[PDB]
């Protein structure tokens, strides 16, 4: 629609699509190297 | 309300006014050829409303002189009135004549002694039209030179990378450009009562040697059809003379190609109407001009209508937005830069062949008189417009 | 000083365009030719709407 | 610079080279030579006198 | 310069050319004319300085 | 690692076309292998031609489950992906 | 300031830097011996250099 | 990268540079470069794009190569419209990310 | 920044398409960028201000 009409800088900037929160993690050692 | 002025216009003043409007449009928009609309409205903060005297291009226009586009238009009109119809060899000879006189040439400097002499005309011609109508003089054939051109003007070769054709330099000047659609108002007016398929045969004959492509022919066809439509009409029928009428009439019968129909539909359902402009400095910075420029940028690429479809769609926007105000429409068309001579000259041709004669301001007539064309050229135009009102052999 | 200069230049627009057009052709001018060109285009005797807006 | 801006209708970096020069002179107008009205007359409690190029 | 000019009498342009070959420097290729911007800007600079000085 | 699936797909299509005798614009990215003029003892010849063109070795189980030129291209892209490691 | 007096060195001539076409020609010739794909649009490559 | 500092290469195996450059850090670089090129395309009279690329020399940044004409402003002119367009194009990457 | 965000917002489809193309090709040319962007319906800017 016109989601860009309701873009607010105070309350937070976010696109339409829901939070691509993909992540994975090894330990700090296997991450550094 | 709309343009009233006189009553219902006749059928001779219509034609002479179409040629006169084409003249004033080309002469007024000549110096602003090849620049964007923000640049034009920043150089002319008080509006593009008078003949410019000071031009500093590579081939400078002089005060009160038209370009090659109107030369071709009027030569088509005259030669047509001579052979009483669209006969290819006749008007092609007339065109090479208009391209020949007054000109000059330059020689070369090549190691082995290679000689590709450059002929410089006395006016401004598109490089593709220059090339094709000097290949005609180069001795070669008149019918299959487009096939040499489509593959000659292919300096684009690979154009490896390099994204937008922003530079008019990388835009496609060739068999599908605006050259054909620019000279199809007088043709479409000579055939206002002849039938659509006969009209199409005529406009196809006038194109065979330069614009064989289908989309260029479609552009020529829609502009000629608009010319004929407004020719048959009268400026007083507050129901017959409406932009929606002309646009739907175009959409149904004539518009056959895909993208042309898309642009026409887009122009149709987003069309709006400007109110009367008296202060141009305030109009050039308002919501209305901005909305119009937004639609114009939709209808083209970065404000440059090189392909015939973009050209014809832009031509209808400038004219249908000032319904009832022809001079305002030709000013708005010249204010958009790009191919301003061609766009504004076609808008003026149509405004003339619809409204007639009583709308050309006195200052533009006087400017045509005081230029280099002078009384000779001015009344040559009015006379070629008079010797067009009734010619129908074959 | 800026206001004074900008008030000088936004009266002689015709003379400035005549000068630019002349200089674009020959790429060179002498002060006497420049002076006569500017003389050919004296400033406006009165101010209309456009002149007032520019000023 | 103001002429380029009044011809084009848009700012440029040409002004960038003008005002620099002018600013130097304008300071020398106010501080060193005492032409302004900074104080009631144009006498100012601080000025920057030049050194010789011999240094 | 004058003897290459097909003449023998020194003209103003000729002594001006000599002063410039030493005061300024050697000649260089002209400004491109493919776009209006360069020559328009530089010529407007020159004609603005000249017109304001004359006024 | 990072493989350009576009080039691989183009060349797989070209190889299939040249192998069967069908024009390149007819073999669609999802056209199966029996409908394009090939039996069972001819999907193995085009497998051999694919290996010969790319100079890689096809895994065999993944070759038992090839049905669309897209999956062929994807198998080949996965093979070329894991080459140095 | 000595070798500039009349007769010794009286004429200076200026060689500019090449352009799109100049660079195109320059790179065309330095490659006659190297291995190069034939369909190289040398002009376009010189446009970005 | 100089005497020490560093922290920009991405393929050396040392404690600084991870070996395969994790995927969540490739999505971001692609989004960045895509936003920058998209804004440089729709801007009237910007330079022209010759080649967009991501991860050149394994560093964690993009690289867009711009062809420009030396005869529109002969190595000397800067107008206001051009500077504002450049500002917009340089913020586009962060904004898209 | 307001202009940058607005122009990325009204062009969401083209932005995601070009992002995918860059993710799966690594490099891309100006003609390909033009084609990808025009295939998804970009909405240009009217002026650079």
């Amino acid at each position: 629609s016109n989601w860009w009409a309701s873009i607010n800088r105070k309350t937070g900037i976010r696109g339409p699509d829901p939070a691509p929160a993909e992540e994975h993690t090894n330990g700090p050692a296997r991450d550094i190297i | 309300p709309a343009w009233r002025g006189p009553g219902e216009v006749g059928d001779e003043d219509k034609a002479v006014g179409c040629l006169l409007g084409a003249a004033v449009g080309n002469v007024l928009a000549a110096p602003y050829q090849g620049d964007r609309h923000f640049e034009v409205i920043r150089l002319r903060r008080n509006g593009v409303t008078d003949f410019w005297k000071y031009d500093i291009g590579a081939q400078p226009v002089q005060y009160g002189q038209y370009t090659g586009d109107f030369a071709n238009l009027l030569a088509v009109a005259t030669s047509l009135s001579a052979s009483r119809g669209v006969e290819p060899a006749h008007l092609l000879g007339a065109l090479t004549r208009a391209y020949a006189e007054g000109g000059s040439s330059v020689e070369v400097e090549d190691a082995s002694g290679g000689s590709s002499s450059g002929f410089l005309p006395a006016r401004r011609y598109s490089p593709y039209d220059r090339l094709v109508m000097d290949a005609v003089l180069a001795g070669t054939d008149p019918l299959k030179v487009p096939e040499l051109a489509e593959r000659y003007l292919a300096e684009t070769t690979r154009r490896h990378a390099s994204s937008s054709s922003d530079r008019p330099d990388r835009e496609p000047h060739g068999p599908s450009d605006l050259g054909a659609a620019a000279r199809a108002a007088p043709i479409g007016l000579a055939y206002r009562r002849a039938g659509g398929e006969r009209l199409l045969a005529a406009v196809r004959r006038s194109l065979e040697f330069s614009h064989p492509t289908p989309l260029g022919l479609d552009a020529a066809h829609v502009v000629a059809a608009a010319a004929a439509w407004c020719g048959r009409q009268q400026p007083g029928d507050a129901v017959g003379a409406t932009p929606a009428a002309l646009l739907s009439h175009l959409l149904n019968d004539v518009a056959v190609t895909a993208e042309q129909c898309g642009k026409l539909r887009l122009l149709r359902d987003n069309l709006f109407q400007l109110d009367e402009v008296t202060d141009w400095r305030a109009f050039y910075a308002g919501p209305q001009w901005a909305r119009l420029t937004a639609l114009f940028s939709r209808l083209s690429f970065h404000g440059l209508a090189t392909a015939g479809s973009e050209f014809a769609s832009v031509v209808l926007l400038a004219l249908l937005s000032s319904w009832g105000r022809p001079e305002q429409a030709v000013i708005v068309a010249a204010s958009l830069g790009g191919h301003a001579p061609a766009t504004a000259q076609t808008v003026g041709a149509l405004a003339g062949t619809l409204y007639g004669q009583s709308w050309v301001p006195e200052r533009w007539w006087r400017g045509l008189g005081e230029g280099v064309e002078g009384e000779a050229g001015r009344e040559a135009v009015v006379q070629a417009g008079r010797a067009l009102a009734a010619v129908e052999l074959a | 000083c800026s206001e004074d200069v900008l008030g000088i230049l936004a009266e002689r627009q015709e003379a400035m365009w005549a000068g630019i057009k002349a200089l674009s052709d020959r790429k060179e001018l002498l002060g006497s030719e420049l002076r006569d060109i500017f003389d050919a285009h004296p400033a406006a005797t009165s101010r209309d709407r456009d002149a007032r807006a520019e000023l | 610079g103001f002429a380029v801006r009044t011809a084009l209708g848009e700012e440029t970096n040409f002004t960038a080279a003008d005002i620099k020069r002018a600013t130097r002179m304008a300071k020398k107008y106010v501080f060193y030579y005492g032409f302004s009205e900074a104080g009631g007359a144009g006498i100012t409690t601080w000025a920057n006198q030049p050194y010789s190029g011999d240094f | 310069t004058a003897v290459r000019s097909g003449r023998q009498q020194l003209t103003a342009r000729d002594i001006y050319a000599g002063v410039d070959r030493f005061t300024q420097g050697e000649v260089r290729p002209s400004l491109p004319t493919a776009h209006k911007l360069p020559v328009l800007c530089f010529a407007a600079k020159e004609i603005g300085i000249a017109l304001v000085a004359g006024e | 690692a990072a493989v350009d699936k576009a080039k691989v797909l183009e060349d797989v299509r070209s190889i299939i076309s040249t192998q069967l005798g069908t024009e390149l614009e007819k073999v669609a990215p999802e056209a199966k292998f029996v409908d394009l003029g090939a039996d069972s003892l001819d999907t193995v010849e085009i497998m051999m031609a694919l290996e010969e063109k790319f100079e890689i070795a096809l895994e065999e189980e993944g070759a038992e489950k090839i049905a669309t030129v897209q999956d062929a291209a994807d198998m080949i892209a996965a093979q070329i992906a894991a080459k140095g490691n | 300031s000595a070798l500039i007096r009349p007769g010794r060195f009286d004429r200076i001539i200026y060689m500019p830097l090449p352009d799109a076409l100049g660079r195109a020609k320059i790179m065309q010739v330095h490659a006659r011996n190297k291995a190069v794909d034939p369909n190289i649009n040398w002009y376009e490559v010189a446009r970005a250099m | 990268t100089a005497g020490d500092g560093g922290g920009l290469v991405g393929g050396e195996g040392v404690e600084g540079s991870p070996d395969p450059i994790p995927p969540q850090l490739r999505r971001a670089v692609s989004v960045y470069e895509a936003g920058k090129a998209l804004l440089a395309y729709i801007t009237p009279d910007y330079e022209e794009i010759a080649r967009v690329s991501v991860c050149p020399l394994n560093v964690l940044t993009g690289f867009t190569l711009f062809v420009e004409d030396e005869d529109k402003n002969v190595n000397a002119i800067l107008t206001r419209s051009e500077l504002e367009g450049r500002m917009v194009v340089h913020l586009a990457g962060r904004c898209a990310e | 920044e307001a202009k940058a965000m607005y122009g990325l917002a009204i062009n969401w489809r083209a932005l995601q398409a070009l992002t995918q193309a860059l993710l799966d090709r690594g490099t891309i040319t100006g003609k390909e960028v033009a084609h990808i962007l025009e295939s998804n319906g970009v909405i240009h800017f009217p002026d650079p201000y």
